[PDB]
């Protein structure tokens, strides 16, 4: 029964998907900084 | 009187169900930390198995 293995694969993947999203939204918080600055 | 019935009822289910549940749980283990894979338990004896 492999089972354990593939039920680990779903964790790794989720935290890679998670990680993509996070750095993604960081870029948004980055464009927010310039958006104030460029006006200031 | 109620309590007595209830206790009996608990035991009856609990003994019967105990064996499939540990066995199924052992097979299932690693998916029952949070299904993110979806699982279906079922009991079958020899005939249904193919």
């Amino acid at each position: 029964g492999l089972i354990k293995s593939l039920a680990e694969k779903e964790k790794q993947l989720l935290e890679r998907l998670e990680a993509a999203k996070k750095e993604a939204e960081e870029r948004v918080k980055r464009a927010e900084a310039e958006a104030k600055a460029l006006l200031e | 009187t109620r309590q007595k019935q209830e206790l009996e009822e608990e035991l009856a289910l609990a003994q019967a169900y105990l064996e499939p549940l540990e066995r199924l749980a052992a097979l299932a283990h690693g998916l029952d930390k949070s299904p993110f894979l979806r699982v279906i338990p079922f009991l079958l004896t020899e005939k249904e198995l193919p």
